[PDB]
């Protein structure tokens, strides 16, 4: 709120090995501009690199809880079956 | 336009199959009558008809449409080893929330 | 004729000969929601009419898209006329005259441009996503305009090659598409003879990527054409709805023979596609040519070696061939311009179809009087000078012959606005080379040269010394409002000719644009949106004027009401001090403006009429009922005037000699509005007790106007006055996760979510919500950058309603630059408005 | 003066000099009726004296208007950069002692009606740079004594003169 009215008053009126960390971006104010929503790939897709079971971890639940609910009987069993293979 | 692929995860199931992330259809015609006088003649049958639905790799061949090149090819000319970057998809993502501020940067 | 062009299936004399036959001729415009695949319909139907031009491996070429901002924008952005010779089923050749028009909301206009010149609708609506914001509204929009619909059901590999659905419920995912097309049509329109089916040829099915394009009626020729015994219109019958083909006897049911029989859709039409293009991307390598060789397609080992998404394009294009499916569509269900000139004319010209002028066009005779309507203006690349476009309607423009261009003022007695230009050159127009011609008979469409100068959006264009009773076509009547608002100025003061003769050249490019000076000396320019202020900008700055011009912020215009009645009776009398009149003002009833704006009533109705619907609609005596003068600002404006003057205590006959002043003065100062000059909006105004002086030399002209205007002003200003905001229409897609993230987007800005509902046979949802105009600058960019781009909202105007505050109130205290409380909205968005327009710093609020 | 020099396109805007060094918000503010005011101003000014013996050129001087639309009056007075901004316009704060800034009152009911913030001309600053450049670069050979000497001088000099506008 008060780095916002700071925002529109702005905008109206040696070797170093390392970067300097003042040369960073990304510092909004806007709560929209820095906790954003992270994509979920419809919990089947994933990011390269990290490691498979955090991110299996760390993912939103929204998913899961949506197989359990429209997910019938027997999806449900064939789906438990692959998870106990 | 947004893609709906909807990735599978069992090889135990029908490549064409209705998932359960896809959104139910719910459920709710000037045809003739029976007995109107139409007959398919004798060898009159549906196109591929004996041509099964689904292959056991046609579930594979469409995820393979949806790969990020290379892997969308079938065919192509080979690169040196230090012509290609296999991190220059990395950093071309957001900035990840979280990470310090060195790795940001 | 005489003009290099590039190698055609047909040969240009055959067009030629082809524009003559008003019934091998069909007037088409393309039409859906924004990204649908309208460009490559035309562009896939190029390529088979223009053996040399070859749509890229990699790319697309739009064709249609011609422009610059378009081709790296990848939006359509103006409406691009194309003429093809395309075969029929049955192999006869007719002349298409279609339209390609964008599919973005913001850029509505130039679709209402595109439905202006044509007989019928092709709307594109994409297999997966399904019925979206601009289906609906171009649907509206298009039984409006009393044209004949057609669907195509494009993008139908999603389906199979996205979604994966079993093919019974890809069925049941188009019969659902249909049905909500349907419920739309007999939502908009009383009579039942626009029933879409693909039974009735009326629905085509589409993929333009792969080359696929079906009716029922040509798959079943497909079948006929291999097993020849087959009669493929009586088989096309069979091949929709809960029919079952029953393989023992050879004959279609309408019960399933036994049980897991399918329907006969799926059986012969869907699980062969599914197989063919399972076939390709799958088993490409082991049983491919087997499958090629079982459908007669053999692919030369050249071609056997391309990807997959060329390969199945190339396998597709083999086995369908042309879109003669899309032909049948459009010969048997779009009238020819000779069969549909009695719409047209019924609707669109001025002077009705019972004139005489309007049966001489309602033939369209080639040998009649010339009558053309042109609704767009393409500007040469060099941007000097314009092409006007439109129909022919009647008669035939030829190269080189003297018209007399009327414009959109001009009427039977006011003939100044008319203008003799001379016609230079006629092209006959395909996407993106033009093909001169000498002339062009009625039922076609022309580039005219020539004729730019005295024409800003629309023409009737005919001939001098003849046609001495030629009305004007009525101005093209758009989807929305223009309601954002910039402000521009040249960079450098010394230039500004320059961008008032830039501000010309635009708005004469964009239908819908609207360039005015207020009275500050300030030029403004209204918009639909933030994209299409962007192109007009864009072309404003690198096009038209080539000098720097800055930009104002964005706002909207507001409108003024009041919320009750007015407490004092008020009252203002002449100059002469003879004429008093007396009046007090109160709001509309509610859902009355709409009615007065969209032309469910009017006062062109006998008194009769008129006083019967406001009685049985809104509970009026016959007294007032009877007693309306005028309408609102314009001949349809929401507001109303009413005299309730007893006939007792004033001379009813004397009265009238002020009622044409009256109501002068009232719409005047409803145009205008006391608070910040802008409309006034769902007000009721009744005169009490209207003094007239006898001495016609003391009443009339410029003693009694100014008198009502003022009248009309103290009468607004004594019930509560209030401002009006423009309410936007936002319609989100984005995936179940997603969903929660729209919700915290549009709280930020005012904004309140009427309904979130999944997409059938979709993993998305479509979320829509009411939110401010001038709270949604950006808004679309918050909510795709909060996603991570998986979220996207097209917006369009929707209502009118009240700003929180109260305007007049000098207890606010309003700080230069941070956003206000609602509670005092009004006051601020009052007060900036009447700064920026140059009046004072408050109102006087007075008698 | 619009009489004698008609503006069509309100080019007015385009050769008024104003005080960079201040704030956007604290220097002159270019509304069409000061800025015609002052150039009204100017050219009654400059019509008085005949143009044989000597000339007042614009580009050389700065016409500051104070109105409803400009609230700050702005002048440059012997190597000084005032701003006078009243306390009835656009101040509505307290102020404590700022250094710089001079607590003008009227002389007759001793009340605080205005400010006059103070700076250095621009001129004055680039004149003292240049000397001790000049210092630099005539050094040489010379004692380190005597450019401390002369760096001491110049600083005296500076720093007496421009009080409270050098803080
Ligand atoms: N999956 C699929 N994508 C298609 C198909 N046809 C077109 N597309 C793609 O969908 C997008 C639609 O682009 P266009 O066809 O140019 O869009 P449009 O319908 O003209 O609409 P505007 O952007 O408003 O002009 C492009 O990426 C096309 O390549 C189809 O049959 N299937």
């Amino acid at each position: 709120k008060s780095k916002e009215l700071h925002a529109i008053k702005e905008r109206y009126l040696k070797f170093v090995f390392e970067w300097d960390a003042s040369e960073d971006t990304s510092i909004d104010y806007n709560p929209l501009y820095k906790e954003r929503h992270q994509v979920q790939l419809l919990g089947r897709g994933f990011i390269a690199g990290i490691d498979l079971k955090q991110q299996k971890r760390e993912q939103s639940r929204f998913y899961g809880d949506l197989m359990e609910k429209r997910r019938t009987l027997e999806e449900k069993e064939q789906e438990e079956a692959r998870l106990r293979k | 336009p947004n893609v709906v692929f909807i990735k599978t995860e069992d090889p135990d199931l029908p490549a064409f199959y209705f998932d359960p992330l896809i959104n139910p259809i719910s459920h709710r015609e000037p045809l003739p009558d029976d007995d109107e006088e139409f007959e398919l003649p004798e060898f009159v049958e549906p196109f591929l008809k004996d041509t099964p639905l689904y292959t056991d790799n046609t579930a594979n061949g469409i995820a393979l449409l949806w790969a990020p090149r290379p892997f969308n090819l079938r065919s192509g000319r080979t690169r040196r080893a230090l012509d290609i970057p296999l991190v220059k998809n990395w950093y071309r993502e957001h900035c990840p929330a979280g990470q310090p501020v060195k790795v940001r940067v | 004729m005489e003009q290099t062009l590039p190698v055609t299936v047909y040969e240009m004399d055959f067009l030629a000969d082809l524009m003559d036959n008003s019934e091998l001729i069909r007037n088409v415009t393309l039409c859906g929601h924004l990204h649908h695949g309208k460009t490559c319909f035309v562009d896939c139907l190029i390529e088979q009419t223009h053996p040399e031009i070859r749509k890229r491996y990699d790319q697309d070429l739009c064709y249609t898209d011609i422009l610059f901002t378009e081709q790296e924008r990848g939006v359509g952005i103006k409406s691009t006329p194309v003429t093809v010779v395309l075969p029929d089923t049955k192999g006869k050749s007719y002349l298409f005259n279609i339209m390609d028009t964008p599919g973005h909301v913001n850029f509505s206009d130039e679709v209402t441009a595109g439905l202006r010149i044509s007989d019928g609708v092709v709307l594109f609506i994409d297999a997966a996503e399904g019925v979206m914001l601009n289906t609906e509204r171009l649907i509206k929009h298009a039984v409006q305009e009393r044209l004949a619909v057609t669907v195509c059901i494009n993008k139908i590999d999603r389906l199979i090659l996205e979604l994966k659905l079993p093919p019974t419920d890809a069925y049941y995912k188009l019969r659902h598409i249909v049905d909500e097309v349907n419920g739309l049509i007999s939502m908009y329109s009383t009579d039942e003879n626009l029933i879409l089916s693909p039974l009735l040829g009326n629905v085509c099915f589409s993929s333009s990527q792969y080359s696929i394009c079906f009716t029922l009626g040509s798959f079943a020729k497909i079948y006929a054409d291999t097993f020849g015994d087959i009669n493929y219109q009586e088989f096309a019958k069979r091949l929709w709805g809960d029919i079952y083909f029953n393989p023992k006897t050879r004959k279609f049911t309408k019960k399933a023979p036994t049980s897991s029989s399918q329907r006969s859709f799926v059986e012969f039409i869907l699980e062969p596609l599914y197989k063919i293009l399972a076939q390709v991307v799958g088993d490409v390598d082991t049983s491919l040519p087997r499958t090629l060789d079982e459908l007669g397609i053999h692919l030369t080992k050249e071609e056997l070696k391309l990807n997959i998404r060329p390969l199945l394009r190339l396998v597709c294009k083999k086995f369908f061939g042309e879109f003669t499916g899309f032909v049948d569509m459009c010969v048997q269900h779009i009238p020819s311009p000779k069969v549909g000139a009695k719409p047209k004319i019924e609707h669109t010209y001025t002077g009705g179809v019972d004139s005489d002028l309007g049966e001489a066009m309602s033939d369209c005779d080639p040998d009649g009087p010339l009558m053309c309507h042109t609704t767009k203006m393409y500007s040469t690349d060099d941007g000097v000078q314009f092409h006007a476009f439109g129909r022919v309607l009647s008669g035939t423009i030829h190269a080189g012959q003297p018209v007399k261009v009327l414009g959109e003022n001009y009427t039977l007695e006011d003939e100044e606005d008319s203008q003799i230009c001379t016609v230079g050159r006629l092209w006959i127009s395909v996407a993106r080379y033009h093909i001169e011609v000498n002339r062009v008979p009625a039922g076609n469409w022309v580039l005219i040269e020539g004729v730019d100068q005295p024409i800003v959006k629309t023409a009737t264009i005919t001939e001098p010394r003849g046609n001495e009773e030629a009305q004007i076509f009525r101005p093209l009547k758009f989807n929305t409002t223009s309601v954002i608002k910039i402000a521009v100025e040249p960079v450098n003061p010394s230039e500004l000719p320059k961008m008032l003769d830039g501000l010309r050249k635009v708005n004469k490019s964009y239908p819908s644009l609207t360039t005015k000076v207020e009275e500050s000396g300030e030029h403004v320019i209204l918009g639909t949106g933030e994209l299409y202020l962007d192109c007009v900008m864009h072309d404003l700055r690198k096009m038209y004027s080539e000098i720097d011009i800055k930009v104002a912020d964005p706002v909207v215009t507001f409108c003024e009401t009041v919320v009750e009645t007015s407490s004092l009776k008020c009252f203002a009398e002449t100059p002469n001090k003879k004429n008093k009149i007396t009046m007090i003002a109160e709001p509309l009833e509610k859902g009355l403006a709409e009615d007065i704006e969209n032309e469910v009533v009017q006062i062109t109705w006998n008194r009769k009429k008129l006083g019967e619907f406001f009685q049985t609609k809104y509970d009026w005596d016959l007294l007032a009922a009877r007693s309306i003068w005028a309408f609102g600002p314009d001949a349809t404006g929401p507001n109303i005037l009413v005299d309730d003057t007893l006939p007792s205590e004033v001379d009813k006959a004397l009265l009238g000699s002020v009622k044409d002043s009256i109501v002068q003065g009232f719409q005047w100062g409803t145009r205008e509005g006391p608070l910040c000059d802008e409309l006034i909006r769902n007000v009721k105004f009744k005169i009490l007790d209207a003094v007239v002086a006898q001495e016609p030399l003391h009443r009339g002209g410029g003693q009694i106007i100014p008198t009502a205007r003022r009248v009309v002003y103290s009468a607004f200003l004594m019930a509560t006055p209030r401002l009006m905001e423009p309410y936007y229409f936002v319609e989100v897609q984005a995936p179940a996760d997603c969903v929660s993230a729209v919700y915290t987007v549009l709280a930020r800005r005012r904004g309140h979510v009427t309904q979130d509902a999944p997409i059938p046979g979709s993993p998305l949802y479509t979320i829509k919500a009411f939110i401010p105009a001038i709270d949604s600058f950006g808004f679309e960019t918050d909510l795709r950058t909060h996603t991570q781009g998986q979220a996207f909202s097209l917006s369009v105007f929707h209502h009118w309603q009240i700003v929180p505050g109260d305007p007049l109130d000098k207890s606010i205290v309003i700080r230069p630059l941070e956003p206000q409380p609602a509670p005092h909205l009004a006051r601020e968005f009052m007060i900036k408005t009447r700064r920026r327009k140059g009046l004072s710093e408050d109102v006087s609020i007075s008698k | 003066y619009l009489t004698e020099h008609p503006d069509p396109n309100n080019e007015n805007i385009v050769g008024y000099n104003n005080k960079k060094c201040w704030p956007r918000d604290a220097r002159m503010r270019l509304m069409k009726h000061d800025v015609n005011l002052g150039r009204a101003v100017f050219w009654d000014i400059k019509n008085r004296l005949p143009r044989s013996v000597t000339t007042v050129q614009w580009e050389n001087s700065f016409v500051s208007v104070y109105s409803k639309d400009n609230p700050n009056l702005l002048f440059n007075m012997c190597g000084f950069e005032c701003r006078i901004l009243p306390k009835c316009r656009t101040s509505y704060e307290e102020f404590t002692h700022k250094d710089g800034v001079w607590n003008l009152q009227n002389e007759v009911t001793k009340e605080r009606t205005a400010q006059c913030f103070l700076r250095v001309d621009d001129e004055s600053m680039q004149r003292f740079h240049n000397r001790v450049r000049q210092i630099l670069m005539a050094s040489g050979s010379t004692t380190f004594t005597k450019i401390v000497n002369k760096w001491n001088t110049a600083l005296i000099g500076l720093m007496t003169y421009f009080r409270e506008a050098v803080v």
